[PDB]
């Protein structure tokens, strides 16, 4: 609850220099797929088809 | 002008080979399909091969 009032001000007397961290995702993995390699891997039919 | 991903590195097979077990005997087929009697279907023969 602040203690609001029409002619009352609170003003600081010191301060608190703080530090805090902030983390955020730039990149991801790139990747590369091989159909042939995948689907029908080392099949000739298969490739064929 | 730039770089390409291409397929992956294929090695093609050199020579075929063929693994079967030491099996000599040929299966009763003069047994099987030249036999004097024949069950009745009701009552059917089983002949582990
Ligand atoms: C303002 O705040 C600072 C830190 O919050 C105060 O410094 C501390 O003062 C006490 C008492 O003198 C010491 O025991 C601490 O070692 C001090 N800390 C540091 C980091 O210096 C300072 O006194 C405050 N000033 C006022 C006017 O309130
Ligand atoms: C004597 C029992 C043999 C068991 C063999 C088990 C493996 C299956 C292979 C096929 C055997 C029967 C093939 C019949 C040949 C048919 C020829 C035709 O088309 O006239
Ligand atoms: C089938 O059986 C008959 C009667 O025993 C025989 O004459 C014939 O040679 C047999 N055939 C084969 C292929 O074994």
């Amino acid at each position: 609850s602040v203690a609001y009032s029409n002619n009352s001000i609170a003003i600081p007397t010191n301060f608190t220099i703080s530090v805090t961290t902030e983390i955020l995702p730039v990149s991801m993995t790139k990747t590369s797929v091989d159909c042939t390699m995948y689907i029908c891997g080392d099949s000739t039919e298969c490739s064929n088809l | 002008k730039g770089i390409y991903q291409t397929s992956n590195f294929r090695v093609q097979p050199t020579e075929s080979i063929v693994r079967f077990p030491n099996i000599t005997n040929l299966c009763p087929f003069g047994e099987v399909f030249n036999a004097t009697r024949f069950a009745s279907v009701y009552a059917w023969n089983r002949k582990r091969i």
